[PDB]
Parts: C-alpha cells; structure tokens; sequence
C-alpha cells in the first residue's frame, strides 16, 4: 500500500519496499500489488519532496531487479495512467496497462448480484432495473449501495421489532429480507456517485430504437462493421478502410442514436 | 597470413582431452606428445589437454572436440591459435565435481562411481574452463571448474585428496555463455550504430595508440530518444563487442 509504504521514515520506507520485494521473490510465483501507485510514484516534475523521488527510484530499482532475476508479477493501481511517473510505464517495467474502467449496465448488474449473493433479498429487487437505473456508480459504489440497503432493512426491522421482548437470536436475523424500497432509498438519498468523466460502455440503443434513415443505417453498418467484420476483404483490395464519418443535418434527427446503435451492433464501447 | 590461424571443424573422439594434429602443421609447430598444447581462441577460454589423437581428417581444419566450441568459441568457421605449452607443474590435483545431471540419481561420492575410470594414465592435462563429457553410464554429464589450489593448470597424480562436498548446480555457467549483446541485436539505428562505432573505435580498441597522440577523445555520448529504443542495449552491445568494461550506472 502506497500510504503503508511512505507512511514510515524514508529509510524505513525503502527498507519496507526492499523487504516486500525480497519476500515476493522468495515466494515465487508471487504477485506484488501496489494500490495508489500515484502516492508512491507521482509525476517526476511534480514530486516535490526528495524523499518521494528516492522512494520512486527505490521502487524502480526493485522492480528492475525483479525483471533481471525473479518470478514475480507486479501490479499497480492508480486513478489515471498519466498520474504516475512516466518512467514507471517504461518498457520492461510496466509494459501493459489494463484500463479497469467503469462497469456498464450489465457490469453493474453483475456487481449487484455478487454483493447480494449472501444477502437475503426479496423478489421485488429487480436488479436489472436497478442496474439500468444505476449510473455513475462503480464497483465499491455499488457495494456501498448494497450495504446501505441492508442497513436500512436492519434499522427498519431490528430497531422496531426486538426492543424489550428477549435477546436477539438467529431466527430473527435470518428472517431479514431486503426490499425494493431499500434499494430505491439507497439510490436516491444515501449514495454519492463518484463518476463524472466520460462513460465507456456498449450503449443499449439498437437499430430498432431508431426510426427511418435506412440508407444511412446501411451505409454506417458498412463503414463500421465491414472493416472490423471482414478485415480480409479490405486487405485484399488496395484501399485503407475509413476511420471516421461525419453526421450533418438538422438537430433532432438522431445522430447520437445512430452512433449508439452502430456501437451496439458491433458490441463496441 | 598467421600460420597458426586455421579453421576448426568436426570431431569424432568423444573425449575432450584429445586435441588434434596436422603433420604438415606439426612440422611447423613444435607440437610434442605429452600433457598440453595451448590452443587459444576467443574470450581467453581455451581447451588445453593431451594432443595428437587425430590426423584422420584433412588438413587446414584442425579437429577439435565439438564441446570446445560452446567454450573457447561459438560456432564453426572460427580459428584456433595452437601453440604448445607442455610440461606444466604437477600441483596437488584438479577439482573433481559435476554440475547439473548428477543429483538426478545415486550421488555417492560423485567421483568413484562414474568419473574415476577416466583419469587413468592421462592424468588431466587441462585448463580451468575446459568443459567436456565424462561418465560411467549414459555418457552425458559435464565436468566443470569449481576449485583451484594451483593457479595455473597442472597434471594430476594419485594419492591426492579431493572433496566432492560440492553440489551440482544450475546453468549459471550456461547463462554466462548466453550474454554479451552484440551488433546483431541492434536494429533500426544502423546509421546511429555506425556513428557510435566510428566514435568509440579509436578510444577503446586502440588505447595506447590514442595515448600516443594528444587529441581530445569523445568522452561524452548523449544517446537521446524515446524510451525503449535500445539505448542501454546499444551501449551494452558496443561495450561487449569492443571489449570495453561496461558499468551500468
Ligand atoms: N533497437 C532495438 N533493437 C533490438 N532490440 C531492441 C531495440 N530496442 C529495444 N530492444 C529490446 O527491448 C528490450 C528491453 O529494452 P532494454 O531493457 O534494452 O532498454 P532500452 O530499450 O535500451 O531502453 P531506453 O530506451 O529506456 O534506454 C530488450 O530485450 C532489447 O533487446
């Protein structure tokens, strides 16, 4: 952990990093994960303190030592790839960067199902509707949503039922059920959406969602699918496929839906 | 034009301790039968041992046990500089210990089971770095250098003492062989590679020559470009091929 690493003294932080890398090498095959890598490794022009630069260099040397002689895979977590030092993303050190991104409607549905696996939830939950409604919530946001729904159910049941009767037992707790109203309240009142940047998902708008423009639909289907569905045909001819199209016309004709539908047809973000 | 500059070719005697002859060449050399002939090649590692178990093949290509290619050489087309240096001292004895394929199975003493039947009346005229095959069985195991009581190589004798306490290891030696990046590993910077060559050939390949003259050498090189363009690879290849000592700061 970045805070765990640079929470201690500079020499102590470097010693902790070296000890962690040595333990990972000893336990090969091992995975080194560094969440909040931007905390340890900021931009080189931005890292004000000399201690921070020294820690960055120590991490670089330790991972290079892993590269030359080890069997450890290093993973890192950061808000943005550019927030970390560009020297970190140097070839040999961080060759491949995986964009975790944001979950889509299906992804939010999967996350909610995962978090409700051990949660006794009623039949009115309709998690498909919740996920379709859920926007701006990513992962732990949906986890907090499920936790809020469960806590509201508990505060509705325990705080109003078992007060002076007799001490709580397993029968009352296992009888707890989470309803749709709890999920609605979690969505509305008690959930801060931490997502405000661009959305990267396959849009749910299909061709049936658009009326008319059949010729435009066919032309766009060509220009998009054909380069990606039949690359061999394009390679056979001496023409490079076009990588862009412009939609022009009166506002309100569905250019946005045209883009969404062509993305959905190709199952492309 | 150097007389002892001759190719080396295929070999048939599975024992490395044998080094070939070429009677027309022996007349050129003083090659005597006995312990050793100093056959010199690349990287200073040689295959020095008993001699004259050859002349079965044609001339102009010395027969040298193929196992002295990986050592002392790389591939075919190379050249040997064979010059006798017999009558070496007789120190205690030369190390006995295997390296890779002996822990696989009965180990015992690692000397008196498989290797003992070979240091017989040919008591190891050798040079530390000569690697070969010797066994009392499947006939494929190495014999490497581990210890050195006498710095120069010698001819062993019985009554000596040996300690196989050592353990067979991994291919640290094989990895050592696999190193020293070269110009064959550089691509996309042919003009830059030639510029670097013409900059560093005189200061490195000819140190005393440049010390004779009073010109200023290029002692600072700024390889700048995008990350991952082989800058450290280019530097390592240049230093290794030219023989200059490379320090990776
Ligand atoms: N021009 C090149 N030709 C061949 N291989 C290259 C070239 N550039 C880089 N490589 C290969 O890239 C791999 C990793 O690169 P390496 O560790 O040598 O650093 P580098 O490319 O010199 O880095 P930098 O540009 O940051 O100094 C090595 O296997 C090396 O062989």
């Amino acid at each position: 952990n970045g805070p765990e690493i640079m929470s201690k003294l500079a020499g102590e932080s470097e010693s902790n990093l070296r000890k962690a890398f040595e333990e990972a090498e000893k336990n090969a095959p091992a995975i080194i994960f560094i969440d909040e890598l931007d905390a340890i490794a900021p931009k080189r022009e931005k890292t004000h303190g000399e201690v921070e630069r020294r820690i960055v260099s120590q991490l670089l040397t330790l991972m290079d030592g892993l590269k030359q002689r080890a069997h450890v895979i290093v993973m890192a977590a950061t808000n943005r790839p550019n927030s970390i030092d560009p020297a970190l993303r140097r070839f040999g050190r961080f060759d491949r960067e995986v964009d975790i991104g944001i979950p889509d409607a299906t992804g939010r549905l999967e996350i909610l199902q995962i978090h409700t696996k051990n949660m006794k939830l009623a039949d009115d939950v309709d998690l498909e509707q919740v996920a379709n409604e859920t926007h701006g919530h990513v992962g732990a946001d949906l986890a907090a949503l499920c936790s809020e729904a469960a806590l509201q159910a508990i505060r509705k049941k325990m705080d109003l039922i078992d007060l002076e009767d007799e001490t709580i037992d397993a029968e009352v707790m296992n009888s707890l059920a989470v309803t749709m109203d709890d999920f609605r309240w979690a969505l509305s009142q008690s959930n801060p959406s931490a997502l405000r940047e661009t959305v990267v998902e396959v849009p749910q708008v299909t061709w049936e969602d658009i009326g008319g423009l059949e010729d435009v639909k066919r032309e766009l289907q060509e220009l998009v699918q054909y380069p990606v569905e039949h690359p061999d045909k394009f390679l056979k001819f001496g023409m490079t496929p076009s990588k862009g199209v412009l939609f022009y016309g009166p506002p309100g004709c569905g250019k946005t839906l045209l883009a969404k539908a062509i993305a959905n047809e190709c199952q492309a973000n | 034009n150097r007389p002892n500059r001759l190719i080396v070719d295929e070999a048939i005697n599975e024992d490395n301790s044998v080094v070939s002859l070429s009677q027309p060449k022996m007349d050129e050399l003083q090659l005597f039968r006995g312990d050793t002939v100093l056959l010199k090649g690349k990287k200073r590692r040689e295959a020095v041992c008993i001699v004259l178990s050859d002349d079965t093949c044609s001339d102009e290509k010395i027969r040298m046990n193929r196992v002295v290619r990986n050592n002392l050489r790389v591939r075919l087309g190379d050249v040997i500089s064979i010059q006798p240096c017999p009558d070496v001292k007789y120190g205690k004895r030369i190390h006995v210990l295997p390296i890779d394929d002996t822990v696989e199975g009965i180990t015992g003493n690692l000397f008196e089971v498989y290797l003992k039947p070979y240091f017989l009346e040919a008591y190891r005229p050798i040079r530390k770095g000569d690697i070969f095959l010797v066994r009392g069985g499947m006939r494929a195991v190495e014999f490497k250098v581990v210890e050195t009581d006498p710095s120069p190589y010698c001819i062993v004798a019985p009554d000596t003492v040996i300690h196989c306490e050592g353990e067979p290891i991994k291919r640290e030696d094989e990895e050592e062989s696999l190193n020293e990046v070269g110009y064959d590993d550089i691509g996309g910077c042919r003009k830059q590679l030639a510029q670097i060559k013409e900059m560093v050939e005189l200061p490195l390949r000819h140190p005393a020559l440049f010390k004779a003259i009073g010109v200023k050498p290029p002692r600072g090189i700024l390889l700048y470009g995008p990350p991952g363009t082989g800058k450290t690879l280019i530097a390592r290849a240049v230093a290794n091929e030219t023989g200059a000592f490379f320090f990776l700061i």
